[PDB]
């Protein structure tokens, strides 16, 4: 889940980087 | 149809077995051959035809991004090191990344939505819908993106319309599909207030209403409103 | 030859750009079109042709692995759910993976062994030669199987005694020929003695002679080193 | 390193066992 969970922050958090 | 011969059990079969093998273009492709035998799909067809496709384009989506920041860095102030090569790979990864997209799209519009009866697959095939359109967003300029915007804007307000009508406020689905169209406002219509709003919103109503958490898919649930929290943390 | 018109600089930069983004394919694809431009490769260019093809050989022999593995606790006594679907795909993805060892195989013949002239350059290609064997005969049968042994040896051990000949015993590409042959030996030829005393004696002489470590590589000689060990742990 | 160490181990290992 918490897998899951990283994964996901980092996805949404690249967007708000680049 | 390259899985046109085989039994709809034998390929449900061996989507299962590529999900395994994490083959998730032979899985998507298994999946399509099942869809196109014109039978509904059961709930758990369509997750294994929505993990399959979801993989694909996430590979792909993934590998856009790596070109796109390599790219960022070239074609710069400093860096002065061009060359077509970057540009040519990550429109290479683009066309392949659409044609997938359309694909789904093409499954969907025929024939997933019309066929449809029960409103919790009629809510995930256009939530789907969304979200293929969304991705075909992330990559598209012009007349061009400004269509597809719109496209995953109407599948996705029409899926939230049936979901809050018709799914308890914990439904994974109606979960799932309020995340997604709550990243949809962040990422794509450039509307960061209509998605941190919905977000909260989703959230709190399935805290409100945690009593109607269903025995089969609670943990399914709870991850989704985790997601959800850790969304808001980023974008506030 | 669908690079046949591209730069061969252009290449060699999309393959490293294929790599960043692990996308292994089009990296072998890429790496291909440069070795039919008819030059040598470069040291660097040699371990991008390797970890392109190796990578792409390797997900599908891990894939073959777990189809394998389902299919050994099917068509057993207790477990009567048999069906056709489990071989069926697994025998896919067998003749994928033979698909690119002979693609490989082909390229080494025509034309990488042949047209190299340093020694360390052919012995790369002979240890890559004795490889892509050994992974034709994880998955062969009969006198198919027999003649691919027999060319992996064949490969193996003039690799060997060129490398004996022409590189110190550090020398990484030396160790990593020596592993190999060593899992060749344990796992394929089904010569475990040999294995371990061709491990054993592998790593004892790189320590007799560690001072020849190069500073250009002495991270891959002293992993290797380890993966020898690491080997025998298990083999002992 | 120790990735890769992990990695071969049970690639070894899975000839060994099956
Ligand atoms: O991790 C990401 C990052 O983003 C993507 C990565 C790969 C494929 C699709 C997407 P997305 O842009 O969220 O559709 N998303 C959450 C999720 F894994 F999908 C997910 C997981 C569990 C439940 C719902 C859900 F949504
Ligand atoms: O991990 C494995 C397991 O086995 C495979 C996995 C994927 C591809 C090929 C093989 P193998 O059967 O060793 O040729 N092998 C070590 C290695 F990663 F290759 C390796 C790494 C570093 C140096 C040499 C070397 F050899
Ligand atoms: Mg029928
Ligand atoms: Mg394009
Ligand atoms: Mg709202
Ligand atoms: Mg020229
Ligand atoms: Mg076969
Ligand atoms: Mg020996």
């Amino acid at each position: 889940r918490d897998k899951i969970r990283l994964n996901n922050a980092i996805w949404r958090a690249w967007y708000i980087q680049y | 149809g390259a899985m046109g011969s085989m039994e709809r059990a034998s390929l449900i079969q061996k989507a299962k077995l590529a999900e395994q093998a994490e083959r998730y273009e032979d899985m998507a492709a298994f999946m399509k051959g099942a869809v196109e035998k014109g039978e509904e799909l059961s709930c758990e067809e369509r997750n294994l035809l929505s993990v399959a496709y979801k993989n694909v384009v996430g590979g792909q989506r993934a590998a856009w991004r790596v070109l796109s920041s390599i790219e960022q860095k070239s074609n710069e102030e400093g860096s002065e090191e061009k060359g077509p090569e970057v540009r040519e790979y990550r429109e290479k990864v683009e066309t392949e990344l659409q044609g997938v997209c359309d694909t789904v799209l093409g499954l969907l519009d025929s024939h997933l939505i019309k066929e449809a009866g029960d409103a919790e697959s009629r809510v995930f095939y256009l939530k789907m819908k969304g979200d293929y359109y969304r991705y075909l967003a992330e990559v598209a300029t012009g007349d061009d993106k400004k269509r597809i915007i719109d496209s995953a804007r109407s599948a996705y307000q029409e899926a939230m319309d049936i979901s809050k009508k018709e799914m308890p406020p914990t439904n994974p689905i109606r979960l799932g599909l309020a995340l997604n169209f709550s990243v949809f406002h962040y990422e794509i219509a450039n509307s960061p207030e209509e998605a941190i709003s919905l977000a909260k919103t989703t959230f709190d109503e399935a805290m409100a209403d945690l009593h109607t958490l269903s025995e089969d898919s609670y943990k399914d649930s709870t991850l989704i409103m985790q997601l959800l929290r850790d969304n808001l943390t980023l974008w506030t």
